[PDB]
């Protein structure tokens, strides 16, 4: 299988800031990376697939970029509804796996 | 114990000639044409890959009017016809016909590939045509032929059956009738019951049964009434190699491959099927328009037509050209438009048959009576096939003793 | 639109087996790929298995092989997950993720269940 | 010194007929179907390119019940069966089957190329199918056949062996059993031990051994018991020319080419492999459904079935059509979806065998006893093959002296 590392594990931000989360793969996985958002009491929700494409109904303030072993998620103009937990997921092989998770909090 | 007919049947030196004038059949090569509101057929289905079964009726020689009678004693003799020569005349030019499906289940061309199919769709069906395998065959007998095919069986009741399971398979023997379908390169199976998507074989066999003659069972019959003579000739090769689309019924074992990644994370279809092709029609390979002499049959029956009845089965795919017809809806336009013309397909087929018969007589002693009664009870009573369809031929009014007045009689007199 | 409904909370004893269902209610689905996820108290998300009935795919993680079975029924459009030999570390919330035929990839898990709580204790 | 059987074996004028009714085999053409939890086989593997080895058991003529006994003296005579005629009846229509791999190691098409492959990837495997070469063969004997293949050898211990080295090659002779694989156009080798990536040959031979009959060793046997009669006919040609992907085991010498630049800075693969193709199946080229008369064998053994035992080996790839089956999961939809149907592949195969046997007697003198004991010790004791699998045929209850009641007996009586 493939192990994935997500950084950082926790960060604090204020409304209107820019937040970046880095994701690193143990092998070359091309662009087979997806980003998920999870809030307490709800199901996980997909934001970015194939490391660049934006899911329908998602604000354009979310973006993602990367390839090979390095990927990143960017959120511009943070809003009060953006405070959640974010996860990587590789889909290079049929034995999928998740990252550690990054929790965004209020400064 | 079964004895040969040469022991208890005596042959005389009287010969007769019989023949049909001409038989024609015109129709649609794929499906019948029917009225929308009604269910009565307007244009029948006439195809080059249909079994042609002719059931021929002969006069009763006991009631037949002979110029001379002293050659036999009606008090202790009975008469019967024997076949000694057959010719099947076959008109029309040589040709090859093709068939296909507008929604045939084809996924990819696997003969040569450069990219991997990593995404599945909802409907991947295509409009595909091909030409079938090449086949000629002729069978002659006094009973209708027997064919075999693959069909569904009765499952065991120990465990339940879920939707989508593989149907069980068994081999079924039936009687070949006029209008049945011959094998085209996909096998001898019931496509109606063993295929549910209706999109795996072309339109003229997708709801039919393809049957193959049961030669082994026919020649093993103790009396040998169902086959006096037979010829066969068939050939095919492979033109295209494709996949099929659908859900995977049986998974490939994990010890036959190494798993991939990226585009090859999942596996492509392993339900490969080929495209058949008959090669080429030539005049030198024809088995028709030639006379057959029935000197000595393989079985114990040596051409005696019990019950005044004959059966001839013919298949010939070497004349299967379909004609395209076009009709103009409006002729008041000087520029071509696709919507101003209508297109139709037709197929026509022509036949001729001619026979030489010999008169035989049988002495009815106690042992002979017992043997014939054990062989067939209806023969003594005369001195069943109502649920089958054959092409009926009535030769009760076409015999002549002037043997040299006909093309086949000249050859018969020439060979002897 | 379409909503996925899961079964109720389960309380099991160690050594037993549990089975969870996931039914699609609205419209006509025509599922593409099915997978199961879980979250333990105070931990992250763990993938537990995927089946793709087209292409004939069925794959589970190494730590879960032999105890997890994932099945799908297309007539009723219902997914099932089976766990055998339950342990005290299997107390968690389970989520059903599904993809619909006609999308651009098999890993576009846009449909999720509400989650089912499973408690393994004596 | 070895002498012919015609010297110490006396033949009588008593003949018997034997035959099986019908043998059927239905299964999956590529791999067996097995339960996931269990290891018991549900659907066996039945393919058109499998060796069919029939082991036929005969009654002991010493204990057999003959109407007459005065023709021999049990005090000094012993009886044995001799084979004088064999027919192998073969059902089903003629067809061609195809096979392939979903992850077959193909890099490029080298028949015609216009661009150079200057970049290497991680996985370049493709979904490729083809049709195999055409082969028919029949062997008859009283001992199981012998085949040959290429396998690994024992390396020398002088130097160590690093991972990735070329395995050593040697030629190995074994006994052919029922269900073995025949050569398909890739050679007679063990694909399990000589290939490690599991992606170089199709799915039905990627983990099997392909064997070729050892005719030279079989005909050079001093006693000639393993082969009384044999027929063979095979043909193939080349359809496609490809490359292979991987690391280069052996570099091309620098004195065979001039180095390039740019796109041609590095060299492309030189591990070329072709795609086989049998051409075309015809009725005129068939060796089956014909009787064979065993007048005079080539070796010293002339058809004597020592130990009341016979072996028949059959290969026939001219009837290898695979049937596609489809089952509907849900029928409550009026629009076609790929996920509402399941696809399956099946293959069915039909056989018939019939034999004519002659009764012989042997006088047991001291010299004859010594010679036979030196030839085979078990013969005298009666008056081994437990680790092999054959298709067992039991003809201990199917003999009849009424020779003309069967199709083969009529031909036998007709030829003489």
């Amino acid at each position: 299988d493939i192990q994935m590392t997500q950084s950082p594990s926790s960060l604090s931000a204020s409304v209107g800031d820019r937040v970046t989360i880095t994701c690193r793969a143990s092998d070359m996985i091309s662009n087979y990376l997806n980003w998920y958002q999870h809030k307490p009491g709800e199901a996980p929700k997909l934001l970015i697939y194939s490391a660049s494409s934006l899911q329908t109904g998602v604000p354009s303030r979310f973006s993602g970029s990367g390839s090979g072993t390095d990927f990143t998620l960017t959120i511009n103009n943070l809003q009060p509804e953006d405070f959640a937990t974010y996860y990587c997921q590789q889909s290079y092989i049929t034995r999928l796996s998740f990252g550690g998770g990054t929790k965004v909090e209020i400064k | 114990k079964v004895v040969s007919t040469d022991e208890y049947v005596a042959r005389t030196n009287i010969y007769y000639h019989a023949g049909t004038s001409r038989l024609l059949a015109v129709g649609h090569p794929y499906f019948p044409i029917k009225k929308p509101n009604n269910n009565k057929i307007l244009v029948p289905k006439v195809s080059g890959l249909q079994y042609r079964v002719f059931r021929i009726h002969l006069p009763d020689p006991n009631k037949f009017g002979f110029p001379d009678t002293s050659f036999y004693n009606p008090d202790t003799q009975r008469l019967v016809w024997a076949c000694v020569g057959v010719e099947v005349g076959r008109g029309q030019p040589l040709g090859v016909g093709i068939s296909g499906h507008p929604l045939l289940n084809k996924l990819d061309d696997t003969e040569n590939a450069s990219a991997y199919a990593a995404n599945a769709g909802v409907d991947n069906r295509e409009c595909i045509s091909m030409d079938y395998k090449q086949t000629q065959l002729c069978l002659i007998g006094c009973k209708p032929p027997i064919g075999e095919h693959w069909g569904k069986g009765s499952p065991c009741t120990n465990v339940a059956v879920n939707p989508g399971d593989c149907p069980p398979l068994e081999l079924i023997n039936t009687v070949i009738q006029d209008g049945d379908m011959v094998d085209t390169g996909f096998g001898a199976m019931d496509f109606t019951t063993l295929q549910a998507n209706k999109s795996e074989v072309p339109l003229d066999i997708c709801t039919s049964i393809c049957k193959y003659p049961d030669y082994i069972k026919m020649v093993s019959e103790p009396y040998g009434d169902s086959l006096f003579f037979y010829l066969r000739r068939e050939q095919m090769f492979v033109r295209h190699l494709f996949n099929r689309a659908g859900a995977v019924g049986d998974n490939v074992p994990d010890d036959l491959y190494i798993k991939g990644s990226g585009s090859t994370a999942n596996l492509a279809s392993s339900n490969y099927f080929p495209t058949p092709s008959g090669s080429m029609v030539t005049s030198d390979a024809q088995i028709f328009n030639k006379p057959y002499w029935l000197q000595r049959a393989q079985g114990h029956n040596n051409g005696i037509c019990w019950g005044n009845q004959l059966f001839v089965t013919v298949v010939d795919t070497t004349r299967s050209t379909n004609m395209s017809l076009c009709a103009a809806i409006s002729t008041s336009e000087t520029t071509y438009k696709n919507t101003n013309f209508k297109e139709y397909l037709r197929h026509g087929e022509e036949y001729d048959l001619q026979f030489i018969f010999q008169l035989c007589k049988i002495t009815l002693t106690a042992d002979v009576m017992t043997y014939i009664h054990s062989m067939n009870s209806t023969i003594l009573e005369d001195w069943p096939l109502k649920k089958y369809t054959f092409w009926e031929v009535n030769l009760k009014e076409k015999f002549s003793a002037d043997l040299d007045q006909f093309p086949l009689g000249r050859k018969f007199l020439l060979q002897a | 639109q379409v909503q996925l409904v899961q079964s109720g909370a389960e309380v099991k004893k160690p050594g037993s087996s549990v089975k969870v269902s996931c039914k699609a209610s609205g419209g006509t689905f025509n599922s593409y790929a099915t997978g199961w996820v879980r979250q333990a108290p105070g931990q992250g998300l763990e993938w537990m298995g995927v089946i793709v009935p087209i292409f004939g795919t069925e794959d589970y993680p190494q730590r879960f092989q032999g105890r997890v079975t994932i099945t799908a029924d297309e007539s009723t459009a219902t997914a099932y997950m089976e766990l055998r030999s339950l342990r005290s570390d299997d107390t968690a919330v389970y989520y059903c993720a599904r993809s619909r035929l006609g999308s651009s990839s098999w890993f576009l898990f846009e449909y999720w269940g509400q989650g089912t709580l499973v408690t393994v204790s004596s």
